RNA sequence: UAACCCAAACUAAUUAUCUUCGGCGUAAAACGUGUCAACUAUAAAUAAAUAAAUAGAAUUAAAAUCCAACUUAUAUGUGAAAAUUCAUUGUUAGGACCUAAACUCAAUAACGAAAGUAAUUCUAGUCAUUUAUAAUACACGACAGCUAAGACCCAAACUGGGAUUAGAUACCCCACUAUGCUUAGCCAUAAACCUAAAUAAUUAAUUAACAAAACUAUUUGCCAGAGAACUACUAGCCAUAGCUUAAAACUCAAAGGAC
RNA sequence: AUAUACCGCCAUCUUCAGCAAACCCUAAAAAGGUAUUAAAGUAAGCAAAAGAAUCAAACAUAAAAACGUUAGGUCAAGGUGUAGCCA
């Protein structure tokens, strides 16, 4: 009692026709947009379709697309046996011919290294490919236990003496980790009409936003919104928050800052200025100092913001009293 | 929390970053190199490199704050320290040269040593034996021992004071009377120890 | 030497009355039981008594028992690290022997068969 | 013919269900009843397994080669 | 449990169209809006009157093309022009569609006092997004 | 209303016609145990010498009890208390008693028909019928109970007191008797069940389930839906509120076993 | 009138991890079907996940949450089966 549409597997003639219709589609889309068909590219196509079929759906998989059939149609796994019915691969009846064909090779490599008989960190900052990536290479689905065993076997290969052939092999399964540059983006150093050097940077705390303009040479005169900092910030804790950047680098009384903070309350405005001053002062400090600031919290934006209230609740987390029973 | 678990608590010690590289233990040296590849939480609004910032007093202030009124709680603590400094200067000036030596006029040193005196070492705890709860003397941890001293101070002053007295005048008179080990909060410590003495019989019930 | 199991159970071979009346069949299982949890003993119980003993004489005044109070902290400070160090290392290692889970998996690699193959 | 829990390999019973003949090496602790062509012999020693693997490989290659020669001779006769 | 506009699971034999498959929380994410007018934009008036016209226009087309609608109609208002885009099954003869187009256009242009046009795309049969 | 069956018949009531080669670990059922007959079968000429069978006499190590000396002020009891006790309590290399019961060995598996039997020593003592098969006969038969006279450390139905509970004719605490012991006699019942009668085989031509694999032959006993019913009546018996023997009316369409 | 005939729209378990379809295996199966140094399980759908939203980033919060359970709530949102009133 199974009555649902079967997988519409795509034959080579089907995909072949889908590529002829796509090739004729490009020539028409080029003629519509007034461009030259010879140079028309995938990038131009995506731009043309977005103009001619404006869609504002948030998920971009659901938007109109005129892509090459290879990109949209999943690669059909080829037939694994011929006309006589004899499987093409000797491990066909295992059910994971490609996973076991790979595990057969790595186990044979290990045996020759062990029979035949330096630092093993030939590659650094690399990771083993994740299960999803391995599955794609093998063009089949694996279990978590299948992945765990494959890695253990590959590690044993690295432990043993490895000729350049092995190093190239294990390389295929090592993905270069794109370690992000967790380092400050130093601001430029502009010059004023007077000719003095100064840097600018923005800062945001809660709903407050600030734009500081630190000067390379000064006596410690901080002006917030054209007012002094003792006047603008009558609270000591707010002034201490402005002191933190300079006091940390022992640069008190050596710079003149001009701030413009709009939004938020007294505490949120002092915090926004602190970040704005810390980011502007980066251009006038050594790179070792910039790392000292980043590692002391002076260069990180605070992500803590007020949480929306919930319907059916007194507050963001506060609940209504569970009535007595 | 809006900070992913990979974020690191900030280190706001000014000298630490400026120390010569050789002066740092390799364990400390290791963390610095590791932190270059990690995320760092932004420093709190009350976290500064100021030389006058004391964590113990900053914590004591937050335990007095009501409804997020940090200005008032900080103001009350400032008035207390001043009320203690002014009370010792009066005694110092009105004392002989011999007595003057002993008198302590540092309010920060009167505050810390006053709290440490109030700290209770062992307090009764409910422990389960044979599916039944018994009150067995237990060694109190550092955090619980410190919390109890501060809580007992902020509670004697808040409640057991005349109506027209103010917290800077009751707290100052209590920190000073707990700097000489002769106060109500010290008596509360002596009760916790007195009760544990009576229940020493059940001490072995502890399994750690 | 395992006790004798010949002429114990009630069977058509055994002429006399049975000796053993097992609640369950006497066939080795392929698992081991989960070892029931074990708890420790009080640490620094003697040092706590010494501290408390001095208080009783000196009206629970910490001025007299300053030295004893420092011994109580010393024992607790050592035990504090000892419980931390032993849980992190010894428990994780399981070097001395197998656990019930590890033992059962080995007993299942060479399982006992009370039936013909 | 045994799995790693010292029980008959599942494919012995399942190959009989599908009526597939089975050539199996049976040792003194195995059950040859369902093996079509049992070969009594040692299954644990590396020298015994290597001998059996060689025999089955030489035998299979000879049979495949003979088929090619048989086809060429008979095929050649058709024009000739 | 939420029961709003959700075509529930059966035993894999219920054909559902793209519109039916997606629950309300996919509106503006995977599926768009069937009616497009300017009356729900900020600082715009006559939302109530555009919404009432839509309810009627949908009930009118269902009765005027009974059993001939493959999917819900799409209403497009530009200036005072109304445009009705309906997927219709190829059940009726061709000439009958010309009659119903002339009739339904003239009748709805004299009822709402606007130019109304009917756009019909004929499908051989209902298009099935998935079997649920 | 229509259909279906039978048809000079048709339906109802009543009565009659069908009757043991099946079973007995858990569904009904192997008798508490052994021995002697006559049949029916069977066919070999052995046994015994066995560690706790049985009976009698003597004996005793530990722990109690009693008396005595010294002696805390309490001792005892519970999950927590009360009640009880100071004529107690603890120690005694002090005295008396010889009541009762037999640690370790025993992780042993022996003896005996079964019931049952294991502290030591000595006396008496188990043994040959080919084998299975016996009552209306003979002899035995745990525990509890009865009769007469003794014993009495400890235990303990009943009873009294304390507690618990809504109540507590109980479960827990204390005291104490019948009784457990000995000498005779009686009673003859057990989940007397290893729920599996005894004997001689056999292990392939063999899974209802579960339990302790299946199964043949021989001989006796027993069983034939459940409840009524370890009941009523009858006869026997040292048994008198008893034991063995053991129905029917009436009720139900199930009960029961294993999963 | 009946939520104990229902649609519609929800509550609860619940941010629980399952549900149902087609098969395959068992000295028969009322049902059951896992062991990774692998022992009878398999391959698709729904849910979870992913993705999208809070207009960089993450995290968080929202949203989402199958089959069922409570004859759960609502004939008074509207509609509607059956029964009832129609000076
Ligand atoms: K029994
Ligand atoms: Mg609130
Ligand atoms: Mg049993
Ligand atoms: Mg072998
Ligand atoms: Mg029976
Ligand atoms: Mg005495
Ligand atoms: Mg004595
Ligand atoms: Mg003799
Ligand atoms: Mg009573
Ligand atoms: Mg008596
Ligand atoms: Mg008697
Ligand atoms: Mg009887
Ligand atoms: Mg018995
Ligand atoms: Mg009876
Ligand atoms: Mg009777
Ligand atoms: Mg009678
Ligand atoms: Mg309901
Ligand atoms: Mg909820
Ligand atoms: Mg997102
Ligand atoms: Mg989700
Ligand atoms: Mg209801
Ligand atoms: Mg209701």
């Amino acid at each position: 009692n199974v009555q649902a549409s079967r997988q519409e597997s795509y034959t080579e003639d089907f995909i072949k026709k889908q590529i002829e219709e796509f090739n004729i589609g490009k020539r028409h889309l080029a003629n519509m947009m007034g461009e030259d068909p010879e140079t028309f590219a995938e990038e131009d196509i995506d731009r043309a379709i977005a103009y001619l079929f404006p869609s504002g759906l948030f998920e971009k998989r659901a938007r109109p697309m005129m892509k090459h059939p290879e990109h949209i149609f999943p690669k059909q796994r080829a037939t694994q046996w011929g006309e006589d019915g004899r499987p093409f691969h000797f491990l066909f009846y295992t059910g994971k011919q490609s996973y076991y064909s790979l595990m057969h090779d790595v186990y044979g490599k290990v045996m020759q290294l062990e029979k035949h008989r330096a630092e093993s960190r030939d590659l650094i900052g690399s990771r083993w490919l994740i299960k999803e990536e391995l599955e794609e290479m093998l063009v089949e689905k694996l279990s978590d236990e299948d992945y765990a065993q494959f890695i253990r076997l590959l590690e044993k290969l690295l432990t043993l003496p490895c000729g350049p052939a092995e190093e190239e092999f294990v390389q295929r399964f090592r993905r270069s980790v794109t370690i992000q540059s967790k380092k400050q983006l130093i601001e430029p150093v502009q010059y004023d009409e007077q000719g003095m050097a100064f840097s600018t940077s923005e800062g945001r705390r809660k709903s407050a936003t600030a734009q500081a303009v630190v000067y390379e040479h000064g006596s410690g005169k901080i002006h917030v919104n054209g007012v002094d900092y003792l006047i603008y910030f009558p609270i000591t804790q707010d002034r201490e928050q402005l002191m933190f950047p300079f006091h940390f680098l022992d640069r008190l009384e050596r710079h003149d800052v001009t701030c413009t903070v709009s939004g938020g309350g007294r505490s949120a405005q002092a915090g926004a200025i602190r970040l704005a001053m810390a980011r502007a002062l980066c251009s006038f400090v050594t790179e070792d100092e910039v790392e000292w600031m980043r590692q002391a919290g002076l260069l990180t934006p605070d992500p803590r913001i007020r949480e929306r209230k919930k319907p059916g609740q007194e507050g963001a987390r506060r609940k209504f009293t569970w009535k007595k029973r | 929390s809006r900070y992913a678990p990979e974020f690191r608590e900030p280190l706001i010690d000014k000298e630490y970053y400026r120390k010569p590289v050789a002066e740092l233990t390799e364990e400390e040296k290791y963390d610095q190199e590791l932190k270059k590849t990690q995320f760092i939480k932004a420093a709190a609004a009350t976290e500064t490199s100021s030389v006058f910032a004391d964590p113990v007093i900053s914590k004591f202030t937050n335990m007095m704050m009501k409804g997020g009124n940090k200005v008032l709680a900080r103001s009350l603590m400032a008035q207390t320290l001043e009320a203690v400094k002014r009370k010792q200067f009066e005694k110092y000036r009105a004392a002989s040269a011999e007595e003057q030596a002993t008198i302590e006029r540092n309010p920060y040193r009167i505050f810390h040593e006053a709290l440490k005196n109030c700290e209770p070492v062992i307090g009764l705890v409910p422990i389960l034996k044979g599916g039944h709860f018994y009150q067995v003397p237990v060694p109190l941890a550092d955090r619980r021992r410190r919390f109890l001293a501060m809580k007992w101070m902020i509670t004697e002053c808040r409640e057991n004071k005349p109506r027209r007295t103010l917290m800077p005048e009751k707290l100052s008179h209590e920190l000073l009377e707990a700097f000489h080990n002769r106060g109500p909060v010290i008596k509360r410590k002596h009760n916790m120890h007195k009760m544990a003495e009576a229940n020493r019989a059940l001490a072995h019930y502890r399994w750690w | 030497a395992t006790p004798s199991l010949r002429g114990r159970l009630a069977r058509f071979a055994n002429p006399g009355k049975p000796i053993l009346k097992p609640n369950k069949p006497l066939i080795l299982a392929n698992r081991v039981g989960n070892r029931r949890r074990e708890k420790g003993e009080a640490t620094c119980i003697t040092e706590m008594s010494m501290m408390m003993a001095c208080w009783k004489q000196n009206e629970f005044r910490d001025e007299a028992c300053r030295k004893e109070i420092q011994d109580f902290f010393d024992c607790s400070s050592r035990a504090q690290e000892a419980r931390k160090m032993r849980s992190i290392q010894e428990s994780l290692g399981q070097s001395e022997s197998l656990s019930p889970h590890k033992m059962t998996k080995l007993l299942q690699r060479f399982p006992n068969k009370s039936h013909l193959i | 013919t045994l799995n790693n829990v010292f029980e008959p390999h599942v494919a012995v019973r399942d190959a009989a269900k599908m009526n597939i003949p089975t050539v199996g090496i049976v040792d003194t602790n195995c059950n040859p009843c369902l093996i079509t062509y049992p070969i009594p012999g040692n299954d644990d020693s590396p020298q015994a397994i290597q001998l059996f693997c060689k025999l089955f490989r030489t035998t299979i290659n000879r049979a495949k080669e003979k088929r090619r020669q048989m086809e060429a001779l008979h095929r050649l006769q058709s024009p000739k | 449990k939420n029961r709003a506009a959700r075509v529930r699971v059966a035993k894999g034999n219920k054909p559902v169209s793209y519109e039916e498959a997606h629950a309300p929380h996919y509106i503006a994410h995977r599926k768009g809006w069937l009616s497009l007018h300017t009356g729900n934009l900020d600082g715009e008036d006559h939302a109530a009157e555009r919404t009432l016209e839509d309810v009627f226009l949908r009930k009118f087309m269902m009765g005027t093309f009974p059993g001939c609608l493959a999917d819900q109609i799409v209403l497009k208002r530009r200036a005072n022009q109304v445009d009705i885009c309906a997927l219709v099954l190829r059940q009726l003869p061709a000439h009958k569609f010309y009659f119903l187009v002339g009739y339904s256009e003239t009748l709805l242009s004299h009822f709402y006092k606007c130019p109304v046009r009917l756009h019909l795309q004929t499908v051989p049969s209902k298009v099935v997004y998935k079997y649920i």
